[PDB]
């Protein structure tokens, strides 16, 4: 996934104070457009984009009851809890399906790069990335099997078929380096770092386009 | 109390004019002198008026469909509300999911309307209270309620039917006093006057039945409209009276309107030959042809008469819708040999007889042919009676059939019968690629029975490609996940990106297998070459990169 | 195919199992089960009569089942038979049996997680199941000497 | 007289008297007083592991009472 910057907290949730109240008595609106800034509105779970959306708890506020009004832990959720069942990929799945899971053994888009640990493929499928053994392994694994990366299948084939749509582009674009000279052919890569961001999928094209 | 249902009929009501109809009828002349008459009038103009719109179809101003359903406790739904669609409904899932038994509960809905058609103070269908009951549900009653559109002047017509699981304290009962309040309107307005009634009609499972060719069921019944009803939400097109309709139709076609009215004719002269021969010892033949004169005066008056259009004309239309939906067949035409009647069509040029039609080709014409009968039959008073109101339930519409034959078969069902509110329930995604996203409901791969709502898919599904609806609507990969010759890309570019994109020990003979497997022109070989060239040259961006870099 | 045969059949065996009809094994059925509920081995001298008890029944029910394991089948090993292929091929049915709580004989399955009827189930699993029902039914009553009878020769069309 | 009906309506009421409340109370009273009578000395290693079929006694004992929570034959009462 993206290097989420957490930029500011926002002083809504300064006055409410966690073990007093639970978390439906503050209104769902006042946060979305704080965290819309540095998600681009989008589940940064699926690395999704949000046609419906609800706040996503990265540590689950049953077991860490005083963790909820920090902002560290609010996140975006690719759909919403109101389908009667809900999705099965981002946030409701970590909730709803999977199963026993610690806190460590996740990775936190705020700080932690996910880009040399887990490797989206030019197939749509992700695998852990080359080299890596043990605890961060382990971690890579547990995260796309609590995430449902490898998963749910509309989630799958459209990343699949997001990722295979540039397939002539990466092609046609590569193919002429010794046509082109330097600075004006690393200024095609500068565009595409200029162009994947008004896209649904990012990090997916980013490792189609370079490593 | 009359001013009040006066002036609601005023203002637009079928309903309100009804009950000034049924107290003002039974009096005399001069006090009903014009009275009768402009409430008569003003019901038959509410359920007769029409307009030929750009297009050249007809559309009725009232158009009658269904406009919500919920089922309570019925089968494996807690409390499902559907909300459906003017011209099309589509509703899929996996196996499992009630999707036959909305069509069940509504053709036990529609059941009454065709009963209390049919008969005056009649009893339509009843549900079951083995099955249909929620093994899982407490209540132990279960309730089917709809709710009917009739144009601006009724906006609802509701009905419940309700069924209780023996040995409850209350003994739970249906509500549908206004499907027998519209169905009295039709009833009793159609034996006054001819109107067009609607088409109910129920094509489930068991219209894949063979053809037996040797039916020789109840001889003389098959040409009164209301024979048109005779079990029409049974499941199965009754193909059996289509083909004896087809047989009668050819038979007048050929003789009795060509040269006139001629077979019955020539055996009342053999009688008017046989009378005075002596001992008269026909005592068994006298008297029954004597009264098929009178049924071909007392039932063919219709078909000649006013109400009824031409019989050549029925036959035309009839043909030309078979020819028009069935996808290759293109003329149905009748042999008549000594002792026996058979029909043949033109199936992809060839003569073919309907017992040796294929059981795709054949099980489809006995939904349309069947359909069309009905529809030329109860909607006599239009230039094109396939343009007449009512409401089809066919389960699985893409039973039996090719899939380059579904490509086009809800295009024709829907450009046939443009007035006829379709609720079909199909399974593959090459149907879903020829209707709108609107007109879908779906259920999700989690569906345990709590849902109250049933939506539409996300992407658009008129132009997709049908493996963007498979894997977007359906839930299904378009490579099977069952299969290790399929995830062949996927390793190739595991072991690929192990040594940084040289084909040294693995990904050369995983490579070699695949090129042995797929094939040399195979677009999975496309791919996999084109992958090789970029991450071989990738390496040299890495060395640019660090020349620059240091 | 014969699916109302094969429900015959199916309940048929069910109540065959286990006695049989020998009678030998019948005649091991009832009164084995009625020792511990009335004397239980002599004023509980031996309480369980060694565990003889278990292991399948001090392997005497297994007397008419040693040379019936593969040389013929045991009704149970064709009611276990039947019963794991049906499971195994037939999709979102996990688990078949035949219940008289009521007054009826009528089987029952595991569509997805809820028990339900036959005639309580789709149209289009209970066609695939009438279909891998009766084919393994016909297997395994035409290969008595087969340890696994699904491995048997033929051509199904 | 119809000596079809009975016996449907026989095998009927001995279906639902065969896996349900049926002639098996007596059966496990007399298993419970016969092993009280010998765990009334000692050794109750027998008793303890065996408790399970003494609490499913009260647990059959359970389930009956709505049978008979009204003035109406029984199913195993008209057999
Ligand atoms: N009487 C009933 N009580 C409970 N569940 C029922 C009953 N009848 C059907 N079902 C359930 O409904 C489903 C039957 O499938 P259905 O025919 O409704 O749909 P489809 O074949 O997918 O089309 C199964 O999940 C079954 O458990």
């Amino acid at each position: 996934m993206r290097e989420l910057a957490r930029l500011e907290r926002p002083e809504i949730l300064d006055q409410y104070i966690a073990g007093q109240n639970d978390w439906m008595e503050i209104d769902q609106s006042a946060v979305w457009p704080k965290l819309t800034e540095m998600q681009g509105g989008f589940c940064a779970y699926c690395e999704c984009r949000l046609n419906r959306c609800h706040i996503e708890h990265f540590r689950p506020r049953g077991k860490f009851p005083a963790l909820t009004f920090i902002w560290n832990n609010l996140f975006g959720s690719c759909g919403d809890s109101r389908k009667s069942g809900g999705w099965s990929r981002c946030g409701i799945y970590k909730d709803n399906g999977a199963g026993a899971y610690n806190a460590d053994d996740l990775i936190k888009p705020d700080e932690e790069n996910p880009d040399d640990y887990l490797l989206f493929l030019t197939t749509g499928e992700v695998v852990p990335a080359i080299g890596l053994t043990g605890r961060a392994l382990k971690k890579a694994q547990e995260t796309i099997r609590v995430f449902n990366l490898n998963g749910d299948i509309k989630l799958f084939g459209s990343r699949r078929t997001a990722v295979q749509a540039i397939m002539p582009n990466v092609e046609y674009l590569y193919t002429l380096l010794e046509e082109f000279d330097e600075d004006d052919w690393n200024e095609m890569l500068r565009d595409e770092l200029e162009k994947i961001e008004s896209d649904e999928y990012k990090t997916a094209l980013k490792h189609a386009w370079t490593f | 109390m009359t001013k009040q249902y006066e002036r609601k009929a005023k203002g637009g009501n079928l309903l309100s004019a009804f009950e000034l109809y049924q107290r003002n009828s039974d009096k005399a002349p001069g006090l009903g002198e014009m009275l009768v008459g402009e409430w008569f009038e003003m019901c038959r103009d509410y359920i007769q008026d029409g307009h030929v719109d750009e297009s050249g179809i007809f559309r009725p101003d009232n158009a009658f469909y269904l406009r919500r359903l919920t089922l309570k406790d019925f089968r494996r739904f807690s409390l499902l509300e559907i909300k459906l669609e003017e011209d099309l409904t589509v509703i899929i899932g996996n196996n499992g999911k009630g999707k036959t038994s909305i069509l069940y509960a509504i053709a036990k809905t529609l059941s009454w309307f065709v009963a209390n058609i049919l008969k005056e103070g009649g009893s339509g269908q009843r549900l079951s209270e083995m099955t249909d009951i929620k093994n899982d549900a407490e209540d132990r009653y279960s309730d089917v309620s709809s709710t009917f559109f009739f144009g601006k002047g009724l906006k609802s017509v509701p009905i419940r039917l309700s069924r209780s699981a023996l040995g409850t304290a209350e003994r739970r009962d249906s509500e549908v006093k206004p499907a027998k309040d519209l169905a009295d309107i039709w009833r009793v307005i159609n034996e006054v006057n001819t109107i067009n009634l609607p088409t109910f009609a129920l094509y489930n499972v068991e219209r894949s039945q063979p053809f037996n060719r040797n039916i020789k069921d109840n001889t003389g019944r098959r040409e009164e409209r209301f024979d048109a009803y005779s079990q029409t939400l049974g499941g199965a097109g009754r193909f059996d009276h289509f083909v004896e309709w087809y047989i009668y139709l050819h038979k007048r076609t050929v003789s009795d309107i060509s040269s006139s009215i001629k077979e019955l004719e020539q055996q009342v002269n053999d009688l008017q030959r046989t009378v005075d021969g002596g001992m008269v010892s026909v005592k068994s033949l006298l008297e029954q042809m004597k009264f098929k004169l009178s049924e071909a005066i007392e039932r063919n008056d219709a078909a000649v008469s006013s109400r009824v259009l031409t019989e050549s004309v029925q036959k035309s239309i009839v043909e030309k819708a078979i020819c028009s939906v069935v996808p290759s067949i293109s003329n149905i035409w009748v042999e008549m040999i000594t002792g026996s009647d058979l029909v043949k069509v033109t199936n992809d040029g060839h003569d073919v007889t309907i017992d040796q039609l294929s059981d795709g080709l054949r099980v489809f014409l006995s939904l349309v042919a069947d359909l069309a009968r009905r529809m030329v039959m109860l909607n006599p008073l239009l230039e094109n009676p396939l343009e007449g109101r009512g409401i089809v339930l066919i389960d699985q519409i893409e039973l039996h059939l090719h899939p380059k034959w579904q490509q086009e078969v809800i295009l024709n069902l829907r450009s046939a019968f443009p007035n006829i509110q379709f609720i079909i329930t199909t399974h593959s995604p090459i149907v879903l690629s020829t209707i709108e996203k609107r007109c879908i409901r779906e259920f999700e791969p989690n569906d345990d029975g709590d849902q109250s709502f049933l939506d539409s898919p996300d992407m658009q599904t008129k132009g997709s490609e049908n493996a963007q609806i498979l894997e977007q609507v359906m839930n299904v990969h378009s490579t099977p996940p069952g299969i290790a010759e399929s995830h062949w890309l996927g390793n190739f570019e595991l072991l690929l990106l192990d040594n940084s994109g040289e084909l040294d020990n693995h990904s050369q003979v995983l490579y070699d297998q695949i090129k042995a497997h797929f094939g040399i022109d195979s677009i999975e070989l496309k791919k996999a070459d084109s992958l090789i060239r970029i991450n071989k040259m990738k390496n040299k961006l890495n060395k640019i990169r660090a020349e620059k870099g240091k």
